[PDB]
DNA sequence: TTAGGGTTAG
């Protein structure tokens, strides 16, 4: 996210028209770290072993004072625009695609979205997901198209994990596939990546995975929701 | 008595103000009514209007439009104006089918128990709803339900000849005011030094004043020429601030007075209270508050559980309220006369939050 | 005490039965010494645990067997020690150290998986029940003597000499309900006497610590021929001063919005289990990873505390790796939570949660016939008092007027209106054609010092009415033919307002209805507050409002109405 | 080497 704090050693210097750029050298080193003030330093890095000194942490907790004061989003699906971007966060429940310069992948938030989610006449046996956990709590998930260089990232995709949708567009809907007026809420992520459009897998170890579960643990226990699991016979618990 | 003199008109936060109270006959006369507005009355600080007593009946004036029963309750006396009611579109007794029959007659069972109830002769038991009203010089109550006490024995009235001290020493006797006394106490009040100031104190004026005529809709040169208005609109900050134009200060003067009361309809509008329908006028508006129409539009929408989704859904969502409406009426409809409505609604009991940004009625 | 659950099991011919000891009212048991022995116990409580899982389609069924899917029974005993007696069985016939410690608090036992032993052999654990425990020391470590354990050597001078987590897996998890906070236990290790033998393991030759242990210094995994003891000596009394001391909080720390009960605890007593059927409306197995649903459940527990003249309601919830509850979570039961978890919905209701975090305990089971407590006489005025004010209540108000009432059919399948059964559902979502009566009423009541509406659910409309039951039904099959019913009145003494209409017969005769004195009696109502006492929801200023009637239009400060929700509708000696 | 931050039109 904006707002981490990197740490790069060995990084070799290098010059594009007078524009100053720095490249992951031979010999090159790393370290970064989580943005908050009031949480630890968890190191965060792919270099060889380390060690963490005082002033090092201490740059990084003065990086985070000045980011926070000297320099100076959340965004619930169910808070949204009609049309704009956002950098969204969620769980893949599946993918899919039908042929051509787009590829689906299908999420949830838990919340619901203001407008019914757009529904694509996807040919479903491209899907993989699977239903349990989808069908009858289908009214808290949506559907996003991705385009061109996303394809690829898309397709190598594996259901199940969580992602962070930088610069998801927005866009509204008003009609059926038979042009009878609805309206609806699309979602699209366009080819190139120019203002940051991309996608990042998130590891289920950041604390913002912690916040979209803790969120979840309210979004089923109080739920207030109507029944579902009408086959009261199916469970049988650990059977 | 300053601890007796509660603030002016008496306002109800004192909750007795909206619920019939249950005072000793004796004592319904002993009470002021309110120097500051007829219709009310006054008991220990706590303001009086619905009033609630039970006694009997003793004596009997009978009119064309009222009854006037003389009722007693041991401590003391009084008259009461007893509204009467005619049966207009009479029910007829037919032999309709069993379910028409059997709607018809327990009807007319609930209506002559209700004559039986409401018929009355001197020595009975007699309870009144009602407010206190004063005639010829003499207080009275006009009740707004009376009914025949059906008791056989004095065991209620022996209840309530108990009670009423208990009561009385509760509630009624209690005089203290905890209210926190948050008052401006005319600072600037003769001249706001600040047309921006002097247009927020305007607004709140003049929706004050519209809201006690019930205006629902207004042309701003209608408001304009308020006396009320005027005067506060015209302190000498606004001829001061106009006064660049000396050769013309009567000139630039009202020209900025009816532009301060433009800018006071506009923050109205801001604040959702005022607005201008696509009436093609340049100055029209209608207020919300009153606007009976858009509350019930806005109440069909959902009251009638919402129309274009099929499952089975228990209200609707506030984007979604807002986009049916702007496409049932007009896209212009501001989100500021949205909200003033959705609040006033839940206040009428004409729609509930279940949360925020999702609502049911 | 058993191997596979620690659960203290009673085992004699023919098989085994669980039970669930107290030391004495409000007291846990504390001493290993007692396991082994006979106990003979008299005046002693049986249990039982009805698990049914049937399906009923209708109230109708109730009368018949034919739907029960499924059927367990749990099965157990409890009961005090002050009345049981114990025998010690007389031992069947035809070189060590020592340290006292004060123990913190327990974490719960629980199937955790665990690290590399700190700079150990690195195979990988896999799952396996296990819990730790926190504590330090007092007096260094002892000797073998025979008269119980030597001089403490030289107590160590650090906190870290003192300060140890204690761990435990394997067979020594038979050792666990013994535990106890506050207390002061003697752990006992035979075997040569040496030192080390219990000062460090924060880098060792084998610990598997868990993951939320790693990296302490101060751990300690005990060996299985190590067991513990409790201290009780009058010597060591004066440490023993934790009697009259719990983790227990203030209602404040509670009921705001902001840390999640990893601070804070609090005693109880309970009112209802039931399950949590939304959850499996919304199956989700803590995000996939539980597997298959052992069904989640919930609590009411009516809180308690010495600082508030009433107890909050606040529900708590059990989820699927905490199941089966532990023993004797049961309606009028005393407990004393500890370290729960505390989540405040988006919908703004405080709730809690289970975690590992979290052990229960029991102060008392339940009384032998359930009591009855009347539930306070007030006015309604007291809730517009300002400071605190009772929970819930009756009143003996007066009906003014009715405001809303609607009539519904609806399937008893699926959450929405039904006709008869022939649903809008009907081959959908909902598969079978069936509906039931369903109502809802708004009134207004005053009783001499206060304005409330009261909202009142299902058959007790009736009530509301004051019609006799079987009138009301006969109106009710009326009332299915349209299916749906729905009036809204201007108000006091008005007509229909525009939400509704008027042609039909029977919507005059309703009209009628709720305008005959008849209906608008006095009547003794008894209520629950509609939004419980708590900061969550949020103050505000008063609105203005402008009359219109009698003389001239009052324009006053109010504040919001009441609302209220019903419970009981009864009359008072039929007053007219 | 490439790229070397800034909105698609799906
Ligand atoms: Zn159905």
């Amino acid at each position: 996210k904006n707002g981490d704090i990197v740490r790069f050693h060995r990084l070799k210097i290098q010059v594009y028209k007078k524009e100053t750029q720095g490249i992951t050298s031979s010999g090159f080193a790393s370290l970064t770290f989580e943005g908050t003030l009031g949480a630890p330093i968890i190191p965060r890095t792919s270099s060889k072993y380390f060690n963490f000194t005082t002033e090092d942490h201490k740059m990084v907790e003065a990086l985070r004072v000045w980011a926070s004061t000297h320099m100076s989003t959340l965004l619930k699906l169910c808070d949204v625009q009609p049309m704009q971007y956002f950098d969204l966060t969620c769980q893949l429940l599946g993918k899919a695609e039908v042929d051509g310069a787009s590829f689906l992948l299908k999420v949830w938030d838990g919340t619901r979205t203001p407008f019914p989610s757009w529904r694509v006449l996807i040919q479903d046996l491209v899907l993989e997901g699977d239903l349990s956990h989808i069908h009858r709590l289908q009214n808290l998930t949506i559907d996003i198209l991705v385009y061109d260089n996303h394809v690829h990232v898309a397709r190598s995709l594996k259901v199940g994990s969580f992602l962070r949708i930088y610069s998801l567009h927005t866009k509204l809907q008003s009609m059926n596939s038979e042009n009878q007026t609805m309206l609806s809420l699309e979602f699209h992520l366009h080819g190139g990546t120019s203002y940051g459009r991309g996608i990042r897998v998130l590891p289920e170890s950041n604390s913002d995975v912690d916040q979209l579960k803790k969120d979840l643990e309210s979004a089923n226990l109080t739920a207030n929701q109507h029944s579902d699991v009408i086959c009261q016979s199916e469970p049988d618990d650990s059977f | 008595r300053c601890e007796e003199e509660t603030p002016s008109l008496l306002w109800g936060l004192d909750p007795v103000f909206l619920a019939f109270a249950k005072l000793y006959i004796r004592d319904i006369l002993d009470m002021k009514e309110s120097r500051q507005v007829p219709g009310v009355f006054l008991y220990n600080g706590h303001p009086i209007k619905q009033v609630d007593v039970l006694g009997t009946v003793i004596g009997v004036r009978e009119r064309d439009a009222f009854y006037s029963y003389g009722v007693d309750d041991s401590t003391g006396v009084i008259n009461c104006i007893c509204w009467k009611k005619l049966n207009t579109e009479s029910v007829s007794a037919a032999p309709s089918a069993a379910r028409e029959l059997s709607l018809t007659s327990q009807l007319k069972k609930l209506q002559e128990t209700i004559e039986q109830k409401t018929k009355i002769e001197i020595g009975d038991t007699i309870r009144v709803r009602g407010s206190i009203r004063t005639y010829r010089e003499e207080r009275e109550i006009h009740a707004t339900t009376y009914y025949k006490v059906d008791d056989p024995v004095w065991n209620i009235q022996i209840a309530r000849m108990l009670e009423l001290p208990t009561i009385y020493r509760k509630v009624y006797d209690q005089p203290f005011h905890s209210s926190a006394l948050e008052k401006e106490e005319a600072l600037s009040n003769p001249g706001a030094l600040d047309l921006p100031s002097l247009t927020s104190l305007l607004s709140e004026k003049a929706k004050e004043f519209l809201m006690e005529n019930r205006v629902q809709s207004f042309y701003q040169q209608e408001l304009e020429m308020v006396e009320s208005l005027l005067s506060l609109a015209n302190q000498p900050v606004i001829h001061s601030a106009s006064s660049d134009q000396v050769n013309f200060k009567k000139d630039t003067t009202s020209k900025a007075i009816h532009s301060i009361f433009k800018n006071a309809i506009q923050l109205l509008q801001e604040k959702g209270l005022v607005f201008q329908k696509d009436d093609g006028f340049d100055n029209l508006y209608y207020v919300t508050r009153e606007d009976k129409d858009l509350h019930r539009k806005i109440h069909r929408i959902i009251q009638q559980d919402c129309q274009k989704p099929n499952h089975m859904e228990k209200g609707c969502h506030f984007l979604h309220i807002l986009a049916c409406a702007r496409l049932s009426i007009r896209p212009g409809l501001s989100e500021a006369v949205l909200q003033q409505v959705l609040e006033l609604l839940e206040d009428q009991s004409d729609i509930v939050s279940t949360m925020e940004h999702y609502y049911t009625a | 005490a058993s191997s596979h659950k620690g659960c203290l099991q009673l085992r004699d011919q023919s098989g085994s039965l669980p039970c669930l000891l107290l030391a004495k009212h409000s007291q846990p048991l504390s001493d290993p010494r007692l396991i082994g022995c006979l106990v003979r116990a008299e005046r002693f409580q049986l249990i039982v645990e009805r698990d049914v899982r049937s399906s009923f389609p209708s109230w109708k069924e109730l009368s018949m067997p034919g739907f029960i899917q499924k059927q367990q029974a749990r099965v157990y005993v409890q009961f005090f020690l002050a009345d049981a007696l114990i025998l010690p069985v007389p031992r069947p016939c035809l070189l060590g150290q020592s340290r006292l410690f004060l123990l913190c608090h327990k974490e719960a036992l629980m199937k955790r998986n665990f690290c590399v032993p700190p700079g150990a052999s690195p195979e990988v654990p896999k799952p396996a029940l296990s819990f730790y425990v926190l504590g330090s020391w007092l007096g260094g470590t002892q000797r073998k003597e025979g008269t119980g354990w030597g001089l403490p050597e030289p107590q160590g001078n650090d906190d870290n000499d003192q300060k140890v987590h204690l761990i435990f897996f394997g067979s020594s998890v038979r050792w666990f309900e013994f535990l106890h906070p506050g207390q002061v236990y003697r752990l006992i290790a035979p075997g040569p006497a040496t030192p080390m033998l219990f000062e460090k393991d924060g880098s060792s030759c084998i610990s598997r610590r868990p993951l939320e242990l790693a990296g302490c210094a101060s751990c300690l995994t005990v060996q299985d021929n190590w067991t513990l003891e409790l201290e009780s000596s009058q010597d060591i009394q004066d440490v023993l001063d934790a009697n009259k001391s719990l983790p227990e909080s203030s209602l404040t720390d509670l009921l705001s919005d902001n840390f999640t009960d990893s601070l804070v605890s609090f005693s109880a007593e309970i009112l209802s289990r039931t399950l949590c059927e939304p959850l499996v409306a919304s199956l989700w197995m803590k995000l996939g990873n539980t597997g298959a649903m052992r069904r989640c459940v919930k609590l009411t527990v009516a809180l308690e505390t010495a600082e508030c003249e009433f107890p909050p309601h606040l529900d708590v919830y059990i989820e699927d790796p905490h199941l089966p509850p532990s023993l004797g979570l049961l309606p009028g039961a005393r407990v004393h939570f500890s370290q729960l978890e505390k989540r405040v919905s988006r919908s703004h209701n405080v709730y809690c949660c289970f975690r590992s975090s979290t052990y229960v305990q029991v102060l008392s089971f339940p009384p032998e016939t359930t009591i009855s407590i009347p539930l306070p006489h007030i006015y309604l005025a007291e809730l517009l008092q300002g400071g605190q004010s009772p929970f819930q209540a009756t009143a003996s108000c007066h009906i003014v007027s009715v405001f809303s009432l609607q009539l519904f059919w609806v399937c008893a399948y699926c959450t929405s209106i039904c006709r008869q059964g022939k649903c809008t559902r009907l081959g959908s979502t909902c598969p079978t054609q069936t509906a039931i009566s369903q109502a809802i009423i708004r009134l207004l009541v005053e009783d001499g010092t206060a304005e409330a509406v009261v909202t009142c659910r299902n058959h007790h409309v009736a009530a509301a009415l004051g019609l006799c039951p079987r009138e009301w039904a006969s109106l009710l099959d009326f009332v299915q033919v349209p299916g749906r019913v729905v009036l809204q009145f201007a108000g006091p003494g008005a007509q229909l307002e525009s939400s509704a209409r008027v042609d039909e017969p029977m919507t005059m005769f309703l009209w009628t209805l709720c305008t005959s004195p008849s209906v608008l009696r006095p009547i003794v109502l008894s209520f629950e507050l509609e939004r419980k006492p708590s900061k969550i929801v949020p103050l505000e200023p008063p609105r203005l409002q402008r009359f219109q009637c009698g003389e001239l239009p009052f324009l006053t400060h109010v504040n919001p109405r009441l609302r209220l929700s019903c419970l009981s509708i009864r009359e008072s000696e039929y007053s007219s």
